[PDB]
């Protein structure tokens, strides 16, 4: 719905530590795993990184 | 409600819609979900939109699926001030026979405890989802036919779809 | 041990929200339950409150 | 680079309790049996709590420790019973 509470402006997204942050350093939660904003990351066979809050995997 | 509407209009209650035709609102009678509410000290609301109060201090049965046993809810109530007429909720226990016959506990914080274990939010198990709402209030979501609300300081709510 | 990291001065104790606070509004975690700093709280038979971070129960 | 192979995650397995399966996640996160879990995690033997609030520490009984496998700095403490 259109709920009521404490938000912060749309340029800012909520971080775990009570602050909210722009999406630049907004970590990724791939598999739940809290990747830092720049994490290059891959098996032999997959290839994955965290860009901006989204986790870009490939194969 | 003391105000006019042209014919043909379709005002809508939360439950369903109604349309003006020949000075007579026509309406459906299709069911719509009910809510048992706990709040304040001991002020209860029924599913059928009753209000009352019962300042009892014990593990009372709030609600339950009663023809089968899909779930069962149990309030736990406590005196809550120096006064004897101040009995607020501490915690509520939920029980899902559908999954492990587990036992969820909603804690006077925003905390939850499954089977004695404290647990991070979100909690995607198969059916039940438990995540914060405003980051100051917990929300359980078993399947699609059940919700809950924060029992931290004791404002318990439910959402029972008309299947029940 | 004598560990290394981010602390805050001894007058301040760590709150859940990334700030650390004096012990006045430092909540209680009785049974785990996060009681606000002033929470009067009791069955018929017990009698309990949160003062300053500690939960004072009686019977 | 091909010569850059770091840790993602580590899996721990305790046959002594449920034959459960703990997973340490590249955050400070942990997942028991697929379930994400708040810290502390007092079960009977194993205690899992933050250390600096930026690093996880498992503690099974008294003869075992762990360290954060977030960015991959895993450590252990094995007492001489082993």
């Amino acid at each position: 719905a259109c709920l009521e509470g404490c938000f912060c402006p749309p340029g800012l997204y909520m971080d775990e530590r009570g602050d909210c942050v722009p999406k630049a350093q907004c970590p990724c939660y791939y598999d739940g795993e809290i990747f830092q904003p720049e994490d290059i990351f891959s098996d032999h066979h997959t290839m994955c990184y965290c860009e901006d809050g989204f986790m870009h995997c490939t194969m | 409600s003391g105000k006019r509407y042209p014919p043909g209009t379709s005002l809508s209650r939360d439950c369903n819609t109604c349309i003006c035709r020949n000075s007579q609102w026509i309406c459906s009678n299709e069911e719509c979900p009910g809510e048992c509410l706990v709040t304040g000290q001991s002020h209860f609301k029924s599913f059928d939109n009753r209000y009352f109060t019962f300042s009892g201090i014990c593990q009372y049965l709030l609600a339950r699926d009663c023809q089968d046993h899909s779930f069962s809810i149990v309030i736990e109530t406590v005196q809550c001030a120096d006064d004897r007429d101040a009995v607020c909720t501490r915690s509520v226990t939920v029980r899902l026979p559908g999954l492990h016959n587990s036992l969820v506990k909603l804690k006077h914080g925003a905390g939850v405890a499954m089977d004695g274990q404290d647990v991070q939010l979100p909690l995607l198990k198969g059916d039940l989802r438990i995540q914060h709402t405003v980051t100051a209030s917990v929300r359980l979501s078993y399947g699609e036919d059940l919700q809950m609300d924060w029992d931290g300081r004791g404002r318990l709510l439910v959402k029972l779809s008309p299947v029940y």
